[PDB]
RNA sequence: AGGUACUCCGGGGAUAACAGGCUGAUACCGCCCAAGAGUUCAUAUCGACGGCGGUGUUUGGCACCUCGAUGUCGGCUCAUCACAUCCUGGGGCUGAAGUAGGUCCCAAGGGUAUGGCUGUUCGCCAUUUAAAGUGGUACGCGAGCUGGGUUUAGAACGUCGUGAGACAGUUCGGUCCCUAUCUGCCGUGGGCGCUGGAGAACUGAGGGGGGCUGCUCCUAGUACGAGAGGACCGGAGUGGACGCAUCACUGGUGUUCGGGUUGUCAUGCCAAUGGCACUGCCCGGUAGCUAAAUGCGGAAGAGAUAAGUGCUGAAAGCAUCUAAGCACGAAACUUGCCCCGAGAUGAGUUCUCCCUGACUCCUUGAGAGUCCUGAAGGAACGUUGAAGACGACGACGUUGAUAGGCCGGGUGUGUAAGCGCAGCGAUGCGUUGAGCUAACCGGUACUAAUGAACCGUGAGGCUUAACCU
RNA sequence: CGGGUAAGUUCCGACCUGCACGAAUGGCGUAAUGAUGGCCAGGCUGUCUCCACCCGAGACUCAGUGAAAUUGAACUCGCUGU
RNA sequence: UCAGGUAGAGAAUACCAAGGCGCUUGAGAGAACUCGGGUGAAGGAACUAGGCAAAAUGGUGCCGUAACUUCGGGAGAAGGCA
RNA sequence: GUCGAGUCGGCCUGCGCGGAAGAUGUAACG
RNA sequence: CCGAACCGACUAAUGUUGAAAAAUUAGCGGAUGACUUGUGGCUGGGGGUGAAAGGCCAAUCAAACCGGGAGAUAGCUGGUU
RNA sequence: GCGAGGGGAGUGAAAAAGAACCUGAAACCGUGUACGUACAAGCAGUGGGAGCACAGCUGUGUGACUGCGUACCUU
């Protein structure tokens, strides 16, 4: 059973899981628009609309959480200086999710995630 | 939510004074031995508290006539009659289940000043 | 929660200090025995000169458990330790004539009110 | 754990037929370039609903 | 005697004043509303349809919108039917509240238990697990021997195996009504009662008290 | 003349060891006669000498099946039946005062120990229990587990043998394969049917589950009894074991939350952080799942009975429970309780909803075709769920709270960072119960749930009644 | 027979009635040593009472590739009998 | 044959350098059951042929250490403190 | 003593009754 | 003596149409010696070699492998249009 | 796909003689049509037999329902 779970394995562990979403949510700040799977995309939402959110206030403490979320100083420069204020009066939602079909090599169900703004 | 969180508010006591994990306390509690009524004392150390609404419970520890004993209160069952500090302790811990391994010196906890 | 093999410590004068439970009384297959429950020990440990001998076989009621009771507002008594008083093995009165250490009062019943009456603190 | 005898042709059809794969029901018509698109997927030339959402 | 349909909604405690914790569920019986009545002319049995609740619109057939109309009542998000007895009668239309139960003792409370999904033997029939170790080969949750050898020389029906567990009708008999508090729509009953937290309860008067 | 357990080939179920079969001497269980025992008294209870059966349970007989293989003792797991009944229920007799027994009859609903020793089954022992039943099921169950014993190859002792070797003598060590086609069984779907289509609520033929019991108290220290002791009947409470549900409480888990900390590498460095070391090691803990947690259950009642007890009553002027007639009588039976259930093809009922075009051809009929039409509803797709292996089932799709985010709260952790102050410094203190906070609660259209398209039709056979026209 | 255990067909100490020990196919002892055989205790624990939850890899679904033993023929049910 | 850094007695071990790699099916899901692991209330060998497996102990310095002995041992006995 | 027409128990013989408990399911007329 | 490399193989689980015709994983023994290892040499089938298990002598051992006597013989089993 | 493979064109008496090449059987696997088949229990046939389709009352195909019916070899 798994009544009220939350969260996908996406047949990995823990710490994989992990570092894969530090490093996809920095490809989609960095890109503006990625193209992944249908399932990984909408775990991707639950990772990088927290880090906009974040970015709304900038303080020295929310650079270093978000220093520390995805260790990457050109995401949080841009985090803060161009995201957070671009998505100021918008009340979550950030992302949007378009499907796009099948991948060749596998049949796995694909879909671009993008900044809503792009 | 709205009908259970009524049917607990209605029930809660309005006058549960502040205590923290290492504190001492003296409860007072009911007690009936035929149809007398009358209270009984137990005062020892907060070594947790499980903030719950009208579930909030708390569990206290003393060594007694050579015998350590822990009673996990209710906090808004009308058994308990009255809470009250007698000592402030300074922990860091929220729960100090490391004192059921220790006795005597090794078990005192310093006053917290403020 | 005391069950066979269990050893308990014991909460009177009797001179036994460590006891063994080899039987859970009052039922076909019953598993546990908590405060207040009867059950046949026999004792392990015993001081030289004591009312009762290494190896006797005879009863004991169970007045302290680490699992412990719970009260009818869903409180709990737990204790420290496990400890029973000795008792004869026919009329099941109490061998000692000194109660250590807490009781509680799951025992105020007419079968332990003597011991009841002898222990320092009844909670 | 194996037969002891050889399942026929006719028990070998029966259990193929669950196998048949459905068609799509029908195809979604996109209001704006007019591509035929599987329903809630982006068109083949990056529309969706209308709005031409990526290049490409 | 007739019952109610509620919605279970959640758990909590009555403290009473002499000290006793009361674990209570917390059933809401809003007005159940009747819409038809069955008797032995037309349809063989005395029996009273019920709905209860609320449905959006677009989400009532037209089938069941001419049923609702026909009996003059809101749709609701079901109907259930209740046998009447000898000496009971309502009419099409007529609201039936919690008040129903104001001087009943006890009731049976009928609810969808809890979904398990496939459950093994360990689980759903209490099945003894075998070794952990002293040699065991891959065999430490399974169920052991199904049957005898050429005599009968298969698996006898009803034999306990693994399958859907939960998930079905479910019925607590004899629960002390605790509370019946028909201004907020309530009926509080002591101990638990099948299915999960929002799910629809059927509440009768005990059947054996 | 011998050995082979270091072994090998050709054969045999022509022929043994296991299990089946036939048989029933033996075994076990009934019964008949009644010598006697029992103060008297054969029959309360035993029953000598002898007699007659039943079972298929023992030890055996036979060699019919299997030697181109039907794996063994015991344990474990899971069972199922019989009744010659261990407990609980009902009853007759007693050498039955009571309590407690003895014996026989009825009764198979449910229930029916844990340990020490030994490979054990068994048995003895310890301590329980209402009781710790007897048997059948390949001495039930190794394509379910074990492998201690028996029964390969190593080695030794006693013993036998000149010896190789041998011994249901002993001793230490010694590979347990199989991805399920069919039957069966547990679950879960697809198809078509049920006669116009569709959405619901039902009836209940039939099937399954459940059915155990202790102790205390009252009745009552009453009845009974010289005392000792000590009830029936009836009533109340509280347990054991078992079962179902649930998560409010008490707790476990909680690699998705917070913190402490060792070694090391990195982010330029400080400070702050991240990676790796079993989640590095640990301390706590939310939701969920859950038991040790806490609610509930076994029934009462009814019907027809078993053994048994009777009423009235002749045959047979009496007597007689029986022949006619009438009445009691048990956990067994049929119901009552819970669940499934119309594929119940004998395919049932009730409520509601929908469809009221044109033409042609033919072999002329429940015929075929074209044009127009496309309902109720369904499905599909999408967002999903304490629903779920997949199907299925439930919620929702902008006329919207379905999911994510967002806002507020709760909970958990336990006073972040930065700055300042004190201290030589480790560190302490202030800002500060701070900061962070999953699955929770209450809100909120910010994101994603698209207009469509698709399936499903167009008033529904014949015969005969009844009623009206 | 004694010891150990509530309870000990094993173990230890004895007795001698050695079925069928016995002196280099050596007898009786023996400190140390042994992945050697037997027995007991402290610690320790999911071995167990009695299992619960969790993390991963399979099992399950989708796409690609694609085996095997076996097989007289099958329209391949239960029971009681034969 | 060669043998860097930090910790370390070390060529053990952990994390790294130079250098080299992610192992030639993937995508989902988050049932039973199997495999490899983590934690567990109360109890603590009751498991079982047998504590099989698991849990546990574990370093350095110092204090201290019995029977027995072939005088070497036994001995890191045991136990304890920092 | 009353009561007023049958009564009693051997033998042989036909058919029946009890004696009569078993294991997956009626299951000892197919 | 403790313990890596190196040489072994006591226990358990897995695996048993294996990743492998003897392994993997966690533990285990020896580890300056009757040690271990490279290259080359020698011993030949009733023969070798054997700290001895009938062990080993090319995945073969109570008498290796290959060819020949050879279509050994088969009072046995199968089959025979 | 500057593929594989194929369709035309052309050669030839013939290309279902196209190089995977004379003939091209059987097992085995398909597409099309006719009839049967979703209340029915077993060596699957045989005897009886309705209905439907087809070709000229008959011939062919199918076979509802029904009596009977446990393969072959060996030993
Ligand atoms: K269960
Ligand atoms: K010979
Ligand atoms: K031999
Ligand atoms: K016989
Ligand atoms: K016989
Ligand atoms: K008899
Ligand atoms: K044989
Ligand atoms: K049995
Ligand atoms: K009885
Ligand atoms: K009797
Ligand atoms: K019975
Ligand atoms: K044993
Ligand atoms: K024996
Ligand atoms: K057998
Ligand atoms: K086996
Ligand atoms: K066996
Ligand atoms: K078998
Ligand atoms: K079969
Ligand atoms: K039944
Ligand atoms: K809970
Ligand atoms: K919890
Ligand atoms: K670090
Ligand atoms: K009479
Ligand atoms: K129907
Ligand atoms: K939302
Ligand atoms: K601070
Ligand atoms: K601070
Ligand atoms: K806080
Ligand atoms: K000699
Ligand atoms: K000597
Ligand atoms: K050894
Ligand atoms: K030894
Ligand atoms: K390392
Ligand atoms: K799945
Ligand atoms: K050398
Ligand atoms: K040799
Ligand atoms: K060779
Ligand atoms: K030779
Ligand atoms: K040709
Ligand atoms: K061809
Ligand atoms: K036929
Ligand atoms: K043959
Ligand atoms: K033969
Ligand atoms: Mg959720
Ligand atoms: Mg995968
Ligand atoms: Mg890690
Ligand atoms: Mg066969
Ligand atoms: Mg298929
Ligand atoms: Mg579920
Ligand atoms: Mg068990
Ligand atoms: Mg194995
Ligand atoms: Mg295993
Ligand atoms: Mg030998
Ligand atoms: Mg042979
Ligand atoms: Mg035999
Ligand atoms: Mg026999
Ligand atoms: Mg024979
Ligand atoms: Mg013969
Ligand atoms: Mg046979
Ligand atoms: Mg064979
Ligand atoms: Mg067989
Ligand atoms: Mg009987
Ligand atoms: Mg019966
Ligand atoms: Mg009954
Ligand atoms: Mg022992
Ligand atoms: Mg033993
Ligand atoms: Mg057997
Ligand atoms: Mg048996
Ligand atoms: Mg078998
Ligand atoms: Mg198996
Ligand atoms: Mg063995
Ligand atoms: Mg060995
Ligand atoms: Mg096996
Ligand atoms: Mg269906
Ligand atoms: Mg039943
Ligand atoms: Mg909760
Ligand atoms: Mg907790
Ligand atoms: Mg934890
Ligand atoms: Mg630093
Ligand atoms: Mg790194
Ligand atoms: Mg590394
Ligand atoms: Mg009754
Ligand atoms: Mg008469
Ligand atoms: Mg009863
Ligand atoms: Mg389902
Ligand atoms: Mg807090
Ligand atoms: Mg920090
Ligand atoms: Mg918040
Ligand atoms: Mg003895
Ligand atoms: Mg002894
Ligand atoms: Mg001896
Ligand atoms: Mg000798
Ligand atoms: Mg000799
Ligand atoms: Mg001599
Ligand atoms: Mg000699
Ligand atoms: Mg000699
Ligand atoms: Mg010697
Ligand atoms: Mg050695
Ligand atoms: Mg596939
Ligand atoms: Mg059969
Ligand atoms: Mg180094
Ligand atoms: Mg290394
Ligand atoms: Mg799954
Ligand atoms: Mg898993
Ligand atoms: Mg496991
Ligand atoms: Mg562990
Ligand atoms: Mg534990
Ligand atoms: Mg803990
Ligand atoms: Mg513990
Ligand atoms: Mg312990
Ligand atoms: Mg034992
Ligand atoms: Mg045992
Ligand atoms: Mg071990
Ligand atoms: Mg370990
Ligand atoms: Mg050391
Ligand atoms: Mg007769
Ligand atoms: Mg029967
Ligand atoms: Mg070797
Ligand atoms: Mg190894
Ligand atoms: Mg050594
Ligand atoms: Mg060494
Ligand atoms: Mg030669
Ligand atoms: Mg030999
Ligand atoms: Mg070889
Ligand atoms: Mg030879
Ligand atoms: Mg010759
Ligand atoms: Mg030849
Ligand atoms: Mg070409
Ligand atoms: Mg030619
Ligand atoms: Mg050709
Ligand atoms: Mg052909
Ligand atoms: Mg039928
Ligand atoms: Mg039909
Ligand atoms: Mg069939
Ligand atoms: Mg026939």
């Amino acid at each position: 059973m798994r009544h009220r779970k939350s969260g996908r394995q996406l047949n990995r562990n823990s710490s994989h899981r992990q570092a894969m979403f530090r490093n996809m949510a920095g490809s989609l700040v960095r890109h503006e628009i990625i193209k992944t799977t249908l399932p990984k995309a909408k775990e991707l939402r639950r990772v990088v609309e927290p880090l906009i959110t974040l970015a709304k206030t900038d303080s020295v403490a929310n650079r270093r959480l978000a220093f520390a979320r995805t260790r990457d100083n050109e995401i949080v420069a841009k985090l803060f200086n161009e995201l957070g204020p671009r998505f100021a009066s918008r009340a979550g939602g950030y992302t949007r999710i378009l499907k796009c079909g099948f991948r060749a090599g596998d049949n796995a169900p694909m879909a671009y995630i993008e900044l809503v703004d792009r | 939510s709205n009908i259970i969180k009524q049917l607990e508010q209605e029930q809660m006591k309005q006058d549960v004074p502040s205590f923290r994990p290492g504190d001492t306390v003296e409860v007072k509690v009911w007690v009936v031995e035929g149809s007398k009524k009358r209270l009984q004392a137990f005062e020892g150390v907060v070594i947790a508290i499980r903030n719950r609404g009208l579930h909030s419970a708390f569990t206290v520890r003393k060594i007694s006539n050579g015998e350590g004993v822990e009673r996990v209160f209710q906090t808004h069952s009308p058994v308990v009659d009255s809470i009250s500090v007698k000592r402030r302790g300074a922990v860091r811990k929220a729960k100090l289940y490391y004192l059921r391994e220790r006795t005597g010196k090794a078990a005192r906890i310093k006053e917290r000043l403020n | 929660m005391i069950q066979e093999q269990t050893m308990l410590n014991v909460a009177d004068n009797s001179g036994a200090r460590r006891v063994m439970c080899i039987k859970v009384l009052g039922g076909s297959h019953r598993r546990y025995a908590g405060v207040g429950d009867i059950i046949k020990i026999t004792i392990k440990e015993a001081i030289p000169r004591g009312k009762v001998k290494k190896g006797d076989v005879l009863k004991a009621v169970v007045v302290r458990t680490k699992k412990g009771v719970r009260r009818p507002d869903g409180s709990v008594i737990r204790f420290d330790g496990n400890a029973c008083v000795l008792l004869n093995n026919n009329s099941e009165q109490p061998i000692g004539t000194r109660i250590f250490g807490p009781v509680t009062r799951e025992l105020r019943s007419e079968k332990f009110m003597k011991i009841i009456s002898l222990a320092p603190e009844v909670l | 754990a194996v037969q002891q005898n050889k399942p026929t042709r006719s028990k070998r059809g029966m259990r193929r037929s669950h196998d048949a794969l459905t068609a799509v029901t029908s195809l979604s018509v996109d209001k704006t370039s007019g591509e035929k698109h599987l329903r809630h997927h982006i068109t083949a030339d990056g529309y969706y609903r209308g709005r031409k959402v990526i290049a490409k | 005697m007739i019952g109610l349909v509620g919605k279970k909604v959640g758990m909590t405690r009555i403290f009473t004043e002499d000290g006793v914790s009361i674990p209570v569920t917390v059933i809401e019986v809003e007005a159940n509303r009747v819409t038809q009545v069955k008797d032995l002319a037309n349809d063989g049995y005395r029996a009273i349809q019920v709905t209860t609740g609320a449905k959006k619109a677009n989400r009532v057939t037209k089938p069941e919108a001419g049923h609702f109309a026909k009996a003059g009542v809101e749709a609701g998000r079901g109907l259930w039917e209740f046998r009447l007895a000898e000496g009971e009668e309502f009419t099409v239309g007529q609201s039936i509240s919690v008040e129903l139960f104001a001087d009943v003792k006890k009731v049976d409370v009928t609810g969808t238990s809890k979904g398990k999904g496939f459950a093994g033997t360990v689980k759903r029939w209490n099945f003894r697990t075998q070794d952990a170790t002293h040699g065991n080969s891959l065999s430490h949750r399974v169920p052991g021997s199904i049957g005898q050898n050429q005599t009968p020389g298969k698996v006898f029906k009803g034999k306990k195996m693994a399958g859907q567990m939960g998930n079905e009708r479910v019925t607590v008999q004899s629960l002390d009504v605790v509370r019946v508090d028909a201004e907020r729509n309530l009926l509080l009953v002591k101990g638990a009662v099948p299915g999960a937290t929002g799910s629809d309860l059927i509440v009768k008067p005990a059947v054996k008290a």
